[PDB]
């Protein structure tokens, strides 16, 4: 079930994996808005 | 002219909440709205489904000029209707299929499929997905994001959230557009912001 996974995700970030985007080869404009 | 292959251009894209105060009064809030730097596509493969007909398979099939990556800074600051509206132009009169797949950790959780036909317009043809209902998962996802005390927590959740949109000629099965969507929450004065990138092989 995806609703139960969603709930676990959101409880997880409140009560503290792959390579995050910020460490990948992406342009600077990817991370800072115009 | 930004999100455009040689056979299809998406002029407009928006996702919105509309509320009806009374039968004559309506309030619309935009979460995101679109109305050229390159990115190596191999950088985002792990973030989308990669079985048969996944992002990789689609890119290698080509045409390589149909593939785009859009970064959204979504405005979550707001009788209810949750909708998605998009408009497209093509030189050709086609039957287009639009597939939108919502992904979590690179796995499809929900897919919506729409079939659209052409309308003649100034020597070319236009296509429109008007007021398509935003699915339950996305409504609930948005609600859960909104209740987070911290914005950086929202971004942490969105790190493993992606949306893949594939527009296809139903008869030839040619990919007309493939748009990969990555999201953050906007923290600015102007509200919702975006940046469009082209996906390349290297
Ligand atoms: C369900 O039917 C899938 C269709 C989802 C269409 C994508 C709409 C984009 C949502 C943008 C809102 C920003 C959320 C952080």
């Amino acid at each position: 079930d995806s609703e139960t996974d969603l709930e676990a995700l959101f409880n997880a970030v409140m009560n503290p994996q792959t390579v995050p985007m910020r460490l990948r080869k992406l342009p600077d404009s990817f991370f800072k808005p115009p | 002219r930004s999100v455009a292959s040689s056979k299809l251009w998406m002029l407009e894209f928006s996702a919105f909440l509309e509320q009806q105060q009374d039968p004559d009064t309506y309030n619309k809030h935009l979460f995101v709205h679109i109305g050229l730097e390159a990115v190596d596509i191999r950088q985002i493969y792990d973030k989308f489904p990669e079985k048969k007909g996944g992002l990789k398979d689609l890119f290698e099939r080509g045409p390589s000029n149909a593939f785009f990556l859009v970064k959204f800074w979504a405005d979550l600051n707001t009788s209810s209707f949750y909708g998605v509206s998009s408009q497209y132009e093509s030189p050709e009169n086609m039957i287009i299929t639009c597939s939108t797949k919502v992904c979590s950790f690179g796995k499809q959780v929900v897919e919506k499929v729409e079939t659209e036909y052409a309308r003649y317009e100034n020597g070319h043809y236009s296509y429109r997905i008007h007021r398509s209902p935003l699915c339950e998962y996305m409504i609930n996802f948005i609600h859960k994001l909104k209740h987070l005390p911290e914005k950086y927590m929202m971004n942490s959740v969105l790190e493993n959230f992606t949306i893949l949109q594939v527009v296809t000629n139903r008869d030839t099965q040619e990919t007309l557009l493939c748009i990969a969507y990555v999201f953050e929450v906007s923290a600015s004065e102007h509200g919702a912001q975006h940046h469009i990138f082209r996906l390349v092989k290297e």
